[PDB]
């Protein structure tokens, strides 16, 4: 999954 | 500033955990009142309206229950009279005298059945060898006001149908429809299935031109007069099941009342006492200690100290589970052991992860000091959110004033990512102006990132760990870091704060707590910070640290031991470091 900051 | 344990805890104290809650249950609408009062200005109005808020609120179910409460004048007899043996219209008359209307047919003083009878006016004349009235509805009383729910908005659920005795058909096989049964009353229908079904433009036709037309098949049809429709109607939908609709000017014509719940509610004594009361009504057996719990969780799933989640759907279903591990009893040890094996249920992808750091497979450290990096914190982009610690690093070589985002380069950062680099960018070459333009090249890097990533979040990971580079001053790994910046150098608030510091406890566990580690945040998110009972634990026995800071340099004073000024501060070493580069760039 992609990720946030 | 540091962050205490007191500074920090925000549950709620438990008195008497054990003891039976007995509460009345608290009105429709409870805690949603812009949304109740658009509702009584629609039925004061006799508007249309719409219900939205975010799923699992619990919007259906307010809104039958409000419906339940109202009154209006019995509704009349509802049916279909012949005009023809090709033409059927829609009639009313006053309640209960269909009928009579029948038997008097039935063989072979009604003012408002005109056409009906004039019309039925030659066997006799021709030997002529399909005619008696077709009631669709009638009823008692209208309290409570009909009220039909149709989730499924096809046409023939709407509208009705016709059925076929063989190939013939005549007034009497024609079947009612949801808005044949809303007559005097409420239709509620859901957006997102009038869009799916493709009815939006047949919904409309019927209520701007009272055409409602019972489905048929592609022999010969009856033709089905238009007629004034009476009724109220209220769809349901979230923010973004409207906006299809919304781009149709016909949708705010007709949809005049908008009836919006908020997806949080004040966390006050008397939302807390509300929510007992509603847990009561569904059927809990409810403690103290579980309404406490549960409540608190609402406040944590909100992510706000001060509010708490309003989907008392999803409030209901951790209570069912809750219900289940405490053998039929809601209690506080139920609910916080149903809010631990949900995590459980979700761990795998953490326990990999874990896993691999623990075996050197993800290089992270935890513990000293190192120049040029710095552990960011990250959020997993599928449910439940987990928050993770990614390693950051910056080298800084002499060079004509460049900042390379490598991520944002190799097409892995989004737009708001490489929004915050440039913003870092604009706060460094302002800041340090002495050389003209900055004498470095300085390139950023996740390093062990494979994934797409975006977000703000990161700037003050990136300016500190740049500005260490620059100055060659160790950071403290143990610390995490995690902050927007804007172009002045001061730090802005970030989201899922809570999952961010929990991520990066988590592996300083894994790995052995060393009693120094922590999280420098936002001071901006405090009135976020809804920590879970292990780390706020870990901070109360000087085992984790919070720290909340307002600009990029009081993280990086934190970070490097020491502060800005006082010289010998790390401004002056910064400063250093650029007259080291400049004079390798230019001597």
């Amino acid at each position: 999954a992609p990720e946030a900051v | 500033m540091r962050l205490s344990y007191e500074a920090l805890e925000w549950r709620t104290p438990i008195e008497n955990s054990t003891e039976p809650v007995s509460l009345p249950p608290p009105p429709p609408f409870f805690g949603q009142e812009r949304a109740r009062e658009a509702l009584e200005l629609a039925i004061r109005g006799g508007f249309h309206a719409y219900l939205v808020g975010p799923p699992s609120l619990g919007k259906h179910e307010a809104l039958l229950a409000y419906l339940s409460t109202q009154s209006v004048e019995t509704p009349p007899d509802l049916l279909y009279v012949p005009l023809s043996e090709r033409k059927v219209a829609v009639l009313t008359l006053p309640s209960g005298q269909e009928i009579h209307l029948a038997e008097a047919v039935e063989g072979l003083r009604f003012p408002q059945a005109r056409a009906y009878l004039e019309a039925l006016r030659r066997y006799a004349e021709t030997g002529e060898p399909q005619w008696r009235p077709n009631l669709l509805t009638s009823s008692s009383s209208g309290t409570p006001p009909p009220i039909v729910y149709e989730p499924y908005a096809t046409a023939p659920r709407l509208f009705g149908r016709l059925d076929y005795l063989v190939w013939s058909t005549n007034v009497s096989l024609i079947r009612p429809g949801a808005v044949h049964r809303a007559q005097g009353g409420y239709l509620i229908l859901d957006a997102l299935s009038l869009k799916r079904e493709g009815t939006w433009e047949a919904f409309k036709r019927a209520l701007r031109n009272g055409q409602v037309e019972p489905v048929t098949e592609p022999p010969a049809g009856l033709e089905v007069e238009p007629f004034p429709i009476q009724m109220q109607v209220i769809l349901v939908g979230t923010p973004e099941a409207f906006e299809g609709l919304e781009e149709d000017p016909a949708f705010s014509e007709l949809f005049r009342i908008r009836a919006e719940f908020s997806p949080t509610l004040p966390a006050s004594p008397e939302n807390c006492t509300a929510l007992g009361g509603w847990l009561l009504a569904q059927g809990f057996q409810l403690t103290q200690g579980g309404l406490t719990r549960l409540y608190d969780e609402a406040r944590r799933m909100a992510e706000q100290r001060d509010r708490m989640d309003a989907r008392l759907v999803e409030i209901r279903a951790l209570a069912e589970e809750a219900a289940v591990l405490g053998g039929g009893l809601l209690t506080a040890e139920s609910v916080e052991q149903a809010i631990a094996a949900r995590e459980h249920r979700s761990f795998l992808s953490e326990e990999e992860f874990l896993r691999a750091v623990q075996e050197g497979v993800i290089r992270l450290r935890t513990t000293g000091r190192a120049v040029g990096e710095v552990n960011s914190l990250v959020v997993v982009e599928a449910a439940p959110y987990w928050g993770r610690p990614a390693r950051l690093t910056a080298r800084a070589a002499p060079g004509r004033d460049h900042l390379i985002s490598i991520d944002r380069e190799a097409g892995l950062g989004g737009q708001i990512f490489h929004k915050a680099v440039l913003t870092l960018a604009g706060y460094l070459r302002s800041r340090y102006i002495e050389h003209g333009s900055l004498p470095v090249t300085i390139s950023l890097a996740f390093e062990q990132n494979y994934v797409s990533i975006e977000g703000d979040a990161a700037g003050l990971a990136e300016l500190v760990a740049a500005l260490s580079a620059i100055g060659n001053l160790p950071l403290r790994q143990d610390l995490a870091v995690t902050g927007a910046v804007d172009q002045t150098g001061k730090v802005l608030a970030v989201g899922a704060i809570n999952a961010k510091v929990e991520g990066f406890f988590r592996v300083c566990k894994a790995l052995g707590l060393s009693g120094t580690q922590g999280v420098i945040l936002p001071e901006a998110n405090l009135a976020n910070l809804t920590l879970r009972a292990e780390v706020l634990e870990a901070v109360r026995a000087g085992q984790f640290h919070i720290y909340a800071v307002e600009t990029a340099e009081q993280a990086l004073e934190i970070l490097a031991g020491a502060r800005m000024e006082g010289f010998r501060g790390l401004q002056e070493k910064i400063r250093a470091g650029l007259e080291a580069f400049a004079r390798l760039e230019e001597g």
